[PDB]
RNA sequence: CCUCUGGCAUGUUGGAACAAUGUAGGUAAGGGAAGUCGGCAAGCCGGAUCCGUAACUUCGGGAUAAGGAUUGGCUCUAAGGGCUGGGUCGGUCGCGGCCGGCGCCUAGCAGCCGACUUAGAACUGGUGCGGACCAGGGGAAUCCGACUGUUUAAUUAAAACA
RNA sequence: UACCUGGUUGAUCCUGCCAGUAGCAUAUGCUUGUCUCAAAGAUUAAGCCAUGCAUGUCUAAGUACGCACGGCCGGUACAGUGAAACUGCGAAUGGCUCAUUAAAUCAGUUAUGGUUCCUUUGGUCGCCACUUGGAUAACUGUGGUAAUUCUAGAGCUAAUACAUGCCGACGGGCGCUGACCCCCUUCGCGGGGGGGAUGCGUGCAUUUAUCAGUGGUGACUCUAGAUAACCUCGGGCCGAUCGCACGCCCCCCGUGGCGGCGACGACCAUUCGAACGUCUGCCCUAUCAACUUUCGAUGGUAGUCGCCGUGCCUACCAUGGUGACCACGGGUGACGGGGAAUCAGGGUUCGAUUCCGGAGAGGGAGCCUGAGAAACGGCUACCACAUCCAAGGAAGGCAGCAGGCGCGCA
RNA sequence: AUAUUAAAGUUGCUGCAGUUAAAAAGCUCGUAGUUGGAUCUUGGGAGCGGGCGUCCCCGCCGCCUCUCGGCGGGGCCCGAAGCGUUUACUUUGAAAAAAUUAGAGUGUUCAAAGCAGGCCCGAGCCGCCUGGAUACCGCAGCUAGGAAUAAUGGAAUAGGACC
RNA sequence: CCGCCGGGCAGCUUCCGGGAAACCAAAGUCUUUGGGUUCCGGGGGGAGUAUGGUUGCAAAGCUGAAACUUAAAGGAAUUGAC
RNA sequence: AGAAGACGGUCGAACUUGACUAUCUAGAGGAAGUAAAAGUCGUAACAAGGUUUCCGUAGGUGAACCUGCGGAAGGAUCAUU
């Protein structure tokens, strides 16, 4: 339940969750020991994923997956896949025999952390490009900014 | 010719691609392996660069480890009882990765009798009598017991697994890719795990 | 391409081999080896365009086979042997010994050195490793894992290496104020103490090198290859001395040179 | 089409043979309308599922257009529903009630019932499977009458009347 | 070099075009003494092909009993040249062409912390061993077919081919187990301290799991280490191997030690690369406005395959994904680029073509070998073309270089 | 003869037209597009340098940090960090195949070319001196400075700092 | 009745300045060329035709070629002739 | 050790059949455009062109055209107290 909703069983790799006999209940406080790490670069890698129990392999901080190349900031407009939203990054390309430009728009699809909670579109995302995940995918998100106008 | 390759759908956008090459040996798939169980039976295959493919066919043997008490002995690989993928890998009995087998309790109980110096498995008297008070009979005393007497609430083993080894099979998944490797080598489901499928089992059944 | 490429097409050639147009299709191809294709000097060019020892592909052939030529003193009966930067070539018979190391215009220069000298080299290393049971091991650029290095030798420090043992004689870190050959891009052959290392995590790294004669000029890690402890250097190097002119200055110091000193 | 309840004695006779002509049913090598006034007659088609459907058009149609695929037997899988249940702890009164305090499945879980479909798979046969039964042949055009409706009981259903 | 002139009118000034003018390619006409460079079957027909040639290869150092030559020496095999043949390597480059192909190719840029890599260089390479098994070629001889770079039977005989497999090594070292034994304390159970036979393991690589946190990084589920097992079982692997040149020394006589190459292998680095990915960029076209999707569209979870990351593929879920900032489609006399021709400054046009990348070898498909091929001067198919046939059968690929036919302005 | 460039300001960004020569939708709304007023640190202060004072030129008033590291208490100011609120722009640096192109050097006899040559020397030196440069390489990507312009944030049912 | 202010409809006026000009205070602020932005033309014909789409009951509308042809067609103004 | 063979799967040429799509062409008859020409019928237009031409739209007409409605000046009136 909660967690597990799909037909296998959703373990963090790495950690064991098995090695217990001592008095205080049965196991800890916290209960599990979750995995993360710190994904690099200066990047802060939030509370929501090393608190929270949830878990995804596409995590790029509580999950197998290096952030290594470009980072391109965007702004999130679809969120409308499961761990998974759009990004628009637009971009004045130069023409150059009208000394002029023209607007220019590339809607590519990122995967989004359920360290995320309350992300909404028209917000300034982050993402680092990493190794292709999905056939179209190959850019985790790593901050969310959000404030553009509308409440903190 | 059964092939792996991105140039022959479409886009993000649903286009047709057009093929500027033909398939390429490396571009490249092979038929599946599916070993089912049964008796020993790889076949290696050459793949890029030489090296080895060891395409299992058929198997018993895997090195299942029972990860809590840290003993890894090789067993009968018993029946295919769940797979997550697919029902029919189940009905077909067919040994992949993530599987969900049974394999036999008996390297298990053996080591546990051996070590923790208790028995597994409930009897009335036919096992305690004659090889277990062997095991004991203490004619050093003092340090064997003291050992033993170490071995505390501690041997204790879940209520679910102590279950399992009294029927006589484990509940276990596997880790290896046998296609690929040869072996089929995994673990015993313990504690959430195991309860959750043995949930998912019971439900399967109805 | 079906499999590895074989040929080399003249033009195609570096440019620092000073490879000429009317000639051949071909230039040689070195061959795989301790370094880089597009950074080395196959054997065959060394001899018969720089020492002009031999005329053709033949006479460097014959001269390749009476195993005189000896890079980094070890004997090859190769002319695509891709001799390289502070290798030696040890010619032997004549007894000249070389290094080749990079002029201001980078080029690889004839570089005569004394049998003693030639004893050592001069390698930047490329990792530390530790393989299984704990051996700890180095990679020079030039492909000698040495192992049972000094637990002090990181990444871009060089070592010394007495050829004839192989094994790490002395050696040096890279920091701040410390001698410096670039070994890539433009500033090819100058020479200076570093002055400034930027770390910039992932993208790599530019370093600073204040020339001697006042120029600073900056490059990125990569290339940079030290030979010193800050301004004196472990090797001979070559006159020009890893200095660079301005094409005005150069011009200057031919004009003098000629008309009055004869 | 086959059967049970109920009903009958094959429809104003029986027997023997099994020729021609007939009446009613079938089948036919190769060809396939050459027959004939004329494809008259019979023959093809046919059920369901999944695709896939043109000109033209009053934009409603045309349309089951056309044109393709599948169908048996068996063994499985998956998907679709109902009902009932916790007021547990403490007190007191007669397993049941009444009071007070927690709990409060508020992501629901547990047990107990019940039609019937549909989709997928494996195996399987002498490629046979809408196995009988039931059940559209298609298309291109022209002439007429818009249509549906009606008409000469006993030769004319039509383009006639409406 | 930041240029204009002729032509509408009875004359005029304009708008405007036609026409001249000068470059560069392709062709062609007519002409042509000398010398140096130098393009050249691209445009049409990625149409067809007579004939010949274009990929072979041996060192001191892998196998020589042709006897084809010859020694100088016998008899201690072998001496020295050496056709042939087995073995190894190479044939994946080079060469040619530009048919396809429009974010595809390709260019710049970036990843491989997502993989492979013959070789090259540098690391690692603790009771048959005074050395094992049988086989096969050339050779010799029987042959069969009309015919092929067709082969079958019978004799033999090699190995670095193919197989098989031992000494080392320290009843010793370290992990567990532990027959037991000893010392201290205690009313004694007990508590503490030591020693210890006999057993199993007695790891480089592989597979799985667990424990801890030598060296590294912006960045680990990394490197290294510990525990448990497993062996991807003969078709995991190194474990433990064959050749050549000179020729020496034993507190010692018949034995035991020895340098210098060659070749080989498992793992690591190394190079050459390869391979997929990141960001940005392409000609016309709306008489192309929506497109994609249960036959993968776009996500997710588990697998599958693949050298590996990914809908690469399968299963079960979700309903995504692109589009007027021009998707989708269509066209292209479209291989991309470096570049080329023109030019004041801006531009326009071109780039089959000597470098780089890509593609393809009459067309389509499949695959063996091998590190590398979906090779075509490799196969297997079909189709299309073609060639001998004794009619049963057999062989083929110039978009290599020459050459021809055909096509054409070329 | 044909393609093609200049002529062609006869495709026009530079730079063309649209009263009458060819050309402004019959009108208004209207989304995408394109475009968008003014406005925030400024004089001054103090010196080195030039024509007691004036007029021109050149380093200074990146802030804060000491919560971080050190080139039983401390200083000293560097590594880190609130990285420059977040871009565009510019300037610098790196990184950029060669051939071509521009362009150094150099009597190929000249030149197109090419990449070499040239010298001492009676040759007794048994040789020597040298070249094989530099620039440019759109757009994109990377690095540091600048912060006018143009965008963009921050405290408004309240929020910034304090042993 | 006589002023002034904003904003309309125009008018006259001139060496503002433009324009081939007739003319235009805009048709000006243009080789001293760039406030913003939409629609549009590219010799004359063929031809707003053919064709496809679309709208409309129809009539028709919107979109909209080419082959072929042809050295002018055109505007403004002048002198004449009529 | 292991050949031929065979079930199934997989890639999948190839063929047969429709379906769309692009291009190229034949065609009785029809109805345009242009150009030649020493034709035929007129006289629409330019002078008030002898009915201001012109526009949009309808019907008609051998042909140019005419007429109806509402527009235009590019008129043959910048002006009528
Ligand atoms: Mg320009
Ligand atoms: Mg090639
Ligand atoms: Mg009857
Ligand atoms: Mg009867
Ligand atoms: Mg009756
Ligand atoms: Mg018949
Ligand atoms: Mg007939
Ligand atoms: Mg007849
Ligand atoms: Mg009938
Ligand atoms: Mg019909
Ligand atoms: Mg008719
Ligand atoms: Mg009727
Ligand atoms: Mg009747
Ligand atoms: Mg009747
Ligand atoms: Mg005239
Ligand atoms: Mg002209
Ligand atoms: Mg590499
Ligand atoms: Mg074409
Ligand atoms: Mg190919
Ligand atoms: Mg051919
Ligand atoms: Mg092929
Ligand atoms: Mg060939
Ligand atoms: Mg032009
Ligand atoms: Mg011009
Ligand atoms: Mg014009
Ligand atoms: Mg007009
Ligand atoms: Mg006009
Ligand atoms: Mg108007
Ligand atoms: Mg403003
Ligand atoms: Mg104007
Ligand atoms: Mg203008
Ligand atoms: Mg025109
Ligand atoms: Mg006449």
């Amino acid at each position: 339940a909660d967690i597990q909703t799909e037909r296998a069983y959703q373990k963090q790799p790495t950690i064991f969750q098995n090695k217990k006999r001592v008095l205080l209940g049965e196991t800890g406080k916290e209960k599990l020991p979750r995995y993360y790490k710190n994904i690099g670069l200066g990047f802060k890698t939030p509370k929501e994923a090393i608190e929270g129990t949830y878990i995804d392999k596409k995590c790029p901080f509580t999950g197998n997956v290096s952030i290594r190349g470009r980072i391109l900031s965007g702004v999130v407009t679809k969120m409308k896949m499961q761990r998974t939203i759009v990004i628009r990054r637009d971009y004045l390309h130069y023409i150059r025999k009208y000394n002029r430009f023209e607007k220019r728009h590339k809607n590519m699809s990122v995967h989004l952390s359920p360290c995320f909670r309350d992300v909404q579109i028209g917000d300034i995302v982050t993402v680092g490009e990493c190794r292709p995940l999905s056939k179209t995918v190959r850019f985790n998100v790593l901050k969310v900014t959000k404030a553009a106008g509308t409440k903190k | 010719g059964i092939s792996r390759d991105n140039w022959h759908k479409r886009r993000k956008t649903g286009g047709k691609r057009k093929p500027y090459h033909k398939k390429r040996k490396y571009e490249l798939g092979r038929p599946a392996a599916n070993t089912k169980i049964g008796p020993r039976r790889i076949h290696t295959v050459r793949v890029r660069g030489g090296n080895k493919k060891y395409r299992a066919l058929r198997l018993d043997v895997g090195n299942f480890s029972w990860g809590s008490e840290c003993c890894t002995r090789k067993t009968r690989i018993i029946d295919v009882v769940y797979n997550a993928s697919n029902n029919e890998l189940v009905r077909t009995k067919t040994l992949v990765k993530n599987c969900i087998v049974l394999i036999d309790s008996t390297p298990y109980r053996q080591w546990y009798e051996s070590h923790y110096a208790l028995p597994l498995g409930r009897k009335k008297g036919a096992k305690l009598t004659p090889e277990e008070e062997e095991i004991l009979n203490k004619k050093r005393s003092k340090k064997i017991q003291k050992k033993y007497d170490e071995r505390k609430k501690n041997a204790k083993i879940s209520s679910l697994l102590e279950e399992q080894f009294q029927q006589g099979k484990l509940l276990a998944c596997i880790a290896s890719r046998p296609g690929q490797c040869g072996r089929a080598d995994g673990y015993v489901l313990e504690g959430k795990e195991l309860e959750f499928y043995l949930r998912k089992i019971k439900a399967r059944k109805g | 391409a079906r499999g590895p490429k074989k040929h080399l097409k003249r033009v195609a050639a570096p440019k620092h081999w000073m490879l000429d147009k009317l000639t051949g299709v071909f230039a040689p191809r070195p061959s795989t080896g301790p370094h880089k294709l597009r950074e080395c000097l196959p054997l065959i060019i060394f001899l018969r365009n720089k020492l002009k020892y031999a005329l053709t592909g033949d006479e460097v052939k014959k001269i390749c086979m009476q195993r005189f030529i000896k890079i980094d003193g070890k004997v090859r009966a190769d002319i695509t042997y891709p001799a390289g930067f502070m290798d030696v070539i040890s010619i032997d018979k004549t007894g000249e010994n070389f290094r080749l190391i990079y002029d201001t215009k980078g080029r690889f220069a004839v570089h005569r050195i004394t049998p003693e000298e030639a004893k050592y080299k001069l390698c930047k290393v490329r990792k530390i490793f530790v393989g299984t049971k704990g051996i700890p091991h180095l990679v020079t650029h030039d492909a000698r894992t040495i192992r049972y290095p000094d637990p002090l030798i990181k990444m871009n420090d060089t070592i010394q290496i007495d050829l004839e043992t192989g094994k790490i004689t002395d050696f040096i870190k890279f920091d701040t104020g410390n001698l410096c050959m670039v070994t890539g891009g433009a500033n090819l052959g100058r020479i200076g103490v570093i002055t400034n290392r930027e770390r910039h995590p992932g993208s790599f790294d530019v370093v600073h090198v204040k020339d001697a004669n006042g120029n600073s000029f900056a490059t990125r890690l990569s290339n940079i290859f030290v030979i010193g402890k800050g301004n004196k250097p472990w090797i001979s190097l070559p006159r020009g001395k890893g200095i660079r002119l301005t094409i005005a200055e150069e011009r200057d110091k031919r004009l003098a040179a000629k008309q009055s000193s004869g």
